[PDB]
Protein backbone atom coordinates (compact mmCIF):
# COMPACT_ATOMS: atom_id res chain seq x y z
CA UNK A 1 0.00 0.00 0.00
CA UNK A 2 3.01 1.89 0.59
CA UNK A 3 4.16 1.24 -3.17
CA UNK A 4 1.74 3.69 -4.34
CA UNK A 5 2.45 6.22 -1.78
CA UNK A 6 5.97 6.46 -2.45
CA UNK A 7 5.95 6.09 -6.41
CA UNK A 8 3.67 9.30 -6.29
CA UNK A 9 5.84 10.90 -4.02
CA UNK A 10 9.04 10.04 -5.84
CA UNK A 11 7.80 11.81 -8.99
CA UNK A 12 6.28 14.83 -7.52
CA UNK A 13 8.82 17.10 -7.39
CA UNK B 1 39.09 17.15 11.36
CA UNK B 2 38.58 20.29 11.22
CA UNK B 3 36.91 20.60 7.67
CA UNK B 4 33.93 18.74 6.93
CA UNK B 5 34.17 16.95 3.67
CA UNK B 6 31.66 18.45 1.17
CA UNK B 7 29.40 15.83 0.63
CA UNK B 8 28.78 15.33 4.01
CA UNK B 9 27.91 19.01 4.43
CA UNK B 10 25.42 18.84 1.35
CA UNK B 11 24.29 15.32 3.59
CA UNK B 12 23.34 17.34 6.61
CA UNK B 13 21.93 20.28 4.21
CA UNK B 14 19.73 17.83 2.82
CA UNK B 15 18.34 16.12 6.44
CA UNK B 16 14.40 16.98 6.60
CA UNK B 17 12.92 19.52 9.55
CA UNK B 18 11.60 18.57 12.20
CA UNK B 19 8.72 16.64 12.28
CA UNK B 20 6.10 16.60 14.71
CA UNK B 21 3.71 13.68 15.43
CA UNK B 22 0.41 15.81 16.40
CA UNK B 23 -0.06 14.18 19.00
CA UNK B 24 -1.83 15.86 22.16
CA UNK B 25 0.19 15.56 25.47
CA UNK B 26 -1.78 16.90 27.24
CA UNK B 27 -4.51 14.42 27.54
CA UNK B 28 -3.51 10.59 29.14
CA UNK B 29 -1.95 8.23 26.93
CA UNK B 30 -4.18 5.20 25.49
CA UNK B 31 -2.95 2.61 23.45
CA UNK B 32 -5.19 3.87 20.61
CA UNK B 33 -3.85 7.61 20.70
CA UNK B 34 -0.39 6.55 20.75
CA UNK B 35 -0.60 4.02 17.91
CA UNK B 36 -2.64 7.21 15.80
CA UNK B 37 0.05 9.59 16.38
CA UNK B 38 2.70 6.60 15.13
CA UNK B 39 1.35 5.97 12.01
CA UNK B 40 0.38 9.74 11.63
CA UNK B 41 4.07 10.84 12.25
CA UNK B 42 4.74 7.70 10.09
CA UNK B 43 3.57 8.96 6.98
CA UNK B 44 5.03 12.19 7.29
CA UNK B 45 8.42 10.78 7.70
CA UNK B 46 8.09 8.43 4.89
CA UNK B 47 7.18 11.25 2.63
CA UNK B 48 10.03 13.14 3.87
CA UNK B 49 12.30 10.35 3.18
CA UNK B 50 11.07 10.56 -0.48
CA UNK B 51 11.92 14.07 -0.67
CA UNK B 52 15.61 13.63 1.13
CA UNK B 53 16.38 10.99 -1.61
CA UNK B 54 15.81 13.38 -4.14
CA UNK B 55 18.48 15.21 -3.22
CA UNK B 56 20.88 12.38 -2.52
CA UNK B 57 23.29 12.05 -4.84
CA UNK B 58 24.08 9.54 -6.87
CA UNK B 59 19.94 8.37 -6.24
CA UNK B 60 17.74 10.21 -8.95
CA UNK B 61 20.37 9.08 -11.43
CA UNK B 62 18.63 5.37 -10.57
CA UNK B 63 15.85 3.46 -12.42
CA UNK B 64 12.87 4.79 -11.33
CA UNK B 65 11.90 0.94 -10.21
CA UNK B 66 15.26 0.66 -8.70
CA UNK B 67 14.20 4.13 -6.50
CA UNK B 68 10.88 2.94 -5.71
CA UNK B 69 12.90 -0.33 -4.14
CA UNK B 70 15.09 1.17 -2.74
CA UNK B 71 12.77 3.25 -0.65
CA UNK B 72 10.26 -0.29 0.22
CA UNK B 73 12.62 -1.99 1.37
CA UNK B 74 14.50 0.43 3.45
CA UNK B 75 12.00 3.04 4.92
CA UNK B 76 11.80 1.24 8.51
CA UNK B 77 15.22 0.81 9.02
CA UNK B 78 15.31 4.34 8.08
CA UNK B 79 13.20 5.73 10.06
CA UNK B 80 13.88 3.48 13.30
CA UNK B 81 17.98 4.57 12.88
CA UNK B 82 16.49 8.42 12.52
CA UNK B 83 14.73 7.57 16.13
CA UNK B 84 17.91 6.30 17.23
CA UNK B 85 19.89 9.31 16.26
CA UNK B 86 16.93 12.06 17.63
CA UNK B 87 17.14 9.71 20.99
CA UNK B 88 20.99 10.06 21.48
CA UNK B 89 21.41 13.50 20.05
CA UNK B 90 18.31 15.13 22.36
CA UNK B 91 18.56 12.86 25.52
CA UNK B 92 21.47 11.09 25.52
CA UNK B 93 19.88 8.02 24.40
CA UNK B 94 17.79 7.41 27.59
CA UNK B 95 14.08 7.45 25.61
CA UNK B 96 12.16 7.42 22.41
CA UNK B 97 12.56 10.70 20.65
CA UNK B 98 9.79 9.85 17.86
CA UNK B 99 8.98 13.37 17.23
CA UNK B 100 9.42 16.65 19.77
CA UNK B 101 5.80 16.01 20.22
CA UNK B 102 6.35 12.34 21.02
CA UNK B 103 8.85 11.37 23.42
CA UNK B 104 8.33 7.85 25.38
CA UNK B 105 10.86 7.79 28.66
CA UNK B 106 10.80 4.43 30.23
CA UNK B 107 7.82 4.79 32.38
CA UNK B 108 5.63 6.05 29.07
CA UNK B 109 7.17 2.68 27.17
CA UNK B 110 6.15 0.41 30.06
CA UNK B 111 2.51 1.45 29.60
CA UNK B 112 2.14 2.13 26.31
CA UNK B 113 0.62 -1.23 25.18
CA UNK B 114 3.90 -2.16 23.01
CA UNK B 115 6.85 -2.40 25.76
CA UNK B 116 8.55 -4.82 23.72
CA UNK B 117 9.01 -2.98 21.06
CA UNK B 118 10.42 0.08 22.53
CA UNK B 119 12.90 -2.19 24.05
CA UNK B 120 13.88 -3.52 21.03
CA UNK B 121 14.28 -0.14 19.16
CA UNK B 122 15.94 1.38 22.15
CA UNK B 123 18.70 -1.22 21.14
CA UNK B 124 19.82 1.51 18.25
CA UNK B 125 20.04 4.84 20.83
CA UNK B 126 22.44 2.83 23.32
CA UNK B 127 24.39 1.88 20.83
CA UNK B 128 25.09 4.72 19.40
CA UNK B 129 25.83 5.94 23.02
CA UNK B 130 28.43 3.22 23.50
CA UNK B 131 29.80 4.03 20.04
CA UNK B 132 29.44 8.10 20.15
CA UNK B 133 28.36 7.83 17.00
CA UNK B 134 29.18 11.54 15.27
CA UNK B 135 26.89 13.36 13.33
CA UNK B 136 29.24 12.97 10.25
CA UNK B 137 29.29 9.31 10.34
CA UNK B 138 25.89 9.25 10.91
CA UNK B 139 25.02 11.01 7.91
CA UNK B 140 26.83 8.32 5.89
CA UNK B 141 25.88 5.40 7.89
CA UNK B 142 22.39 6.63 6.81
CA UNK B 143 22.42 6.83 3.18
CA UNK B 144 24.11 2.98 3.31
CA UNK B 145 21.05 2.35 5.16
CA UNK B 146 18.62 3.17 1.74
CA UNK B 147 20.88 1.48 -0.22
CA UNK B 148 21.61 -2.10 1.88
CA UNK B 149 18.98 -4.31 0.14
CA UNK B 150 18.19 -4.98 -2.90
CA UNK B 151 16.04 -7.80 -5.06
CA UNK B 152 16.95 -11.31 -5.04
CA UNK B 153 17.70 -10.67 -8.65
CA UNK B 154 19.55 -7.11 -8.14
CA UNK B 155 18.48 -3.77 -9.76
CA UNK B 156 17.82 -2.27 -13.11
CA UNK B 157 20.64 0.12 -12.59
CA UNK B 158 22.79 -2.53 -10.58
CA UNK B 159 26.68 -1.03 -11.97
CA UNK B 160 25.25 2.29 -10.93
CA UNK B 161 24.01 1.33 -8.06
CA UNK B 162 27.12 -0.43 -6.82
CA UNK B 163 29.06 2.81 -7.87
CA UNK B 164 26.78 4.79 -6.13
CA UNK B 165 27.09 2.80 -2.56
CA UNK B 166 30.89 2.19 -2.90
CA UNK B 167 31.04 6.40 -3.03
CA UNK B 168 29.18 6.69 0.39
CA UNK B 169 31.30 3.72 1.93
CA UNK B 170 34.43 5.76 0.65
CA UNK B 171 32.40 8.86 2.50
CA UNK B 172 31.74 7.07 6.25
CA UNK B 173 35.74 6.23 6.33
CA UNK B 174 36.13 10.05 5.65
CA UNK B 175 33.59 10.89 8.51
CA UNK B 176 35.42 8.08 10.30
CA UNK B 177 39.23 9.80 9.32
CA UNK B 178 38.20 12.99 11.31
CA UNK B 179 38.69 11.62 15.24
CA UNK B 180 40.20 8.81 13.75
CA UNK B 181 43.51 9.19 13.08
CA UNK B 182 45.08 6.09 12.81
CA UNK B 183 45.20 3.13 10.46
CA UNK B 184 44.66 0.32 13.06
CA UNK B 185 41.82 2.83 14.72
CA UNK B 186 40.28 3.89 11.89
CA UNK B 187 39.62 0.54 10.65
CA UNK B 188 38.73 -0.81 13.96
CA UNK B 189 35.99 1.77 13.84
CA UNK B 190 34.56 0.80 10.42
CA UNK B 191 34.04 -2.70 11.11
CA UNK B 192 32.11 -1.45 14.41
CA UNK B 193 30.31 1.07 12.43
CA UNK B 194 29.03 -0.97 9.90
CA UNK B 195 28.30 -4.18 11.91
CA UNK B 196 26.31 -2.32 13.47
CA UNK B 197 24.55 -1.69 10.24
CA UNK B 198 24.44 -5.32 9.57
CA UNK B 199 23.02 -5.94 12.48
CA UNK B 200 19.79 -3.72 11.67
CA UNK B 201 18.91 -6.57 9.21
CA UNK B 202 17.34 -8.64 11.61
CA UNK B 203 16.09 -5.86 14.24
CA UNK B 204 14.10 -4.13 11.12
CA UNK B 205 12.07 -7.57 10.46
CA UNK B 206 11.02 -7.56 14.05
CA UNK B 207 9.83 -4.24 13.42
CA UNK B 208 7.61 -5.28 10.20
CA UNK B 209 6.54 -8.04 12.47
CA UNK B 210 5.27 -6.02 15.08
CA UNK B 211 3.30 -3.86 12.04
CA UNK B 212 1.62 -6.71 11.19
CA UNK B 213 0.57 -8.07 14.15
CA UNK B 214 -0.83 -4.53 15.31
CA UNK B 215 -2.90 -4.69 11.88
CA UNK B 216 -4.00 -7.75 12.02
CA UNK B 217 -5.24 -6.83 15.66
CA UNK B 218 -6.88 -4.02 14.29
CA UNK B 219 -9.02 -5.91 11.64
CA UNK B 220 -6.37 -10.46 5.54
CA UNK B 221 -4.67 -14.04 3.98
CA UNK B 222 -3.51 -11.39 0.72
CA UNK B 223 -2.25 -8.58 3.59
CA UNK B 224 -0.31 -10.73 5.08
CA UNK B 225 1.52 -12.35 1.95
CA UNK B 226 2.72 -9.12 0.72
CA UNK B 227 4.45 -8.37 4.16
CA UNK B 228 6.22 -11.92 4.32
CA UNK B 229 8.69 -10.79 2.43
CA UNK B 230 9.79 -8.17 4.84
CA UNK B 231 9.92 -10.25 7.73
CA UNK B 232 11.01 -13.82 6.54
CA UNK B 233 14.57 -14.01 4.93
CA UNK B 234 15.67 -15.66 1.73
CA UNK B 235 13.43 -13.22 -0.28
CA UNK B 236 15.14 -10.31 -0.85
CA UNK B 237 19.30 -9.78 -0.89
CA UNK B 238 20.69 -8.23 2.60
CA UNK B 239 23.74 -6.38 1.50
CA UNK B 240 25.85 -7.03 4.07
CA UNK B 241 29.40 -5.91 5.38
CA UNK B 242 30.73 -8.76 7.22
CA UNK B 243 29.81 -12.50 6.71
C1 LIG C 1 3.78 0.57 17.81
O1 LIG C 1 4.60 0.44 16.60
C2 LIG C 1 3.74 0.10 15.50
C3 LIG C 1 4.49 -0.15 14.13
O2 LIG C 1 3.45 -0.58 13.15
C4 LIG C 1 2.04 -0.63 13.62
C5 LIG C 1 5.65 -1.17 14.31
C6 LIG C 1 7.01 -0.35 14.26
C7 LIG C 1 6.66 1.13 14.07
C8 LIG C 1 7.56 2.19 13.27
C9 LIG C 1 8.82 2.19 14.19
C10 LIG C 1 9.85 3.22 13.67
C11 LIG C 1 9.27 4.62 13.68
C12 LIG C 1 10.08 5.68 13.92
C13 LIG C 1 9.58 7.10 13.96
O3 LIG C 1 10.35 8.04 14.17
C14 LIG C 1 8.07 7.34 13.75
C15 LIG C 1 7.18 6.11 13.43
C16 LIG C 1 7.80 4.72 13.43
C17 LIG C 1 6.97 3.63 13.22
C18 LIG C 1 5.44 3.73 12.96
C19 LIG C 1 5.09 3.97 11.44
C20 LIG C 1 3.72 4.14 11.03
C21 LIG C 1 3.40 4.40 9.65
C22 LIG C 1 4.45 4.48 8.68
C23 LIG C 1 4.17 4.74 7.26
N1 LIG C 1 2.94 4.90 6.83
O4 LIG C 1 2.74 5.17 5.48
C24 LIG C 1 5.79 4.30 9.07
C25 LIG C 1 6.12 4.04 10.43
C26 LIG C 1 4.58 2.55 13.57
C27 LIG C 1 5.24 1.10 13.49
C28 LIG C 1 5.27 0.78 11.97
Amino acid sequence: GLEAIIRKALMGK
Amino acid sequence: IQLIPPLINLLMSIEPDVIYAGHDNTKPDTSSSLLTSLNQLGERQLLSVVKWSKSLPGFRNLHIDDQITLIQYSWMSLMVFGLGWRSYKHVSGQMLYFAPDLILNEQRMKESSFYSLCLTMWQIPQEFVKLQVSQEEFLCMKVLLLLNTIPLEGLRSQTQFEEMRSSYIRELIKAIGLRQKGVVSSSQRFYQLTKLLDNLHDLVKQLHLYCLNTFIQSRMSEVIAAQLPKILAGMVKPLLFHK
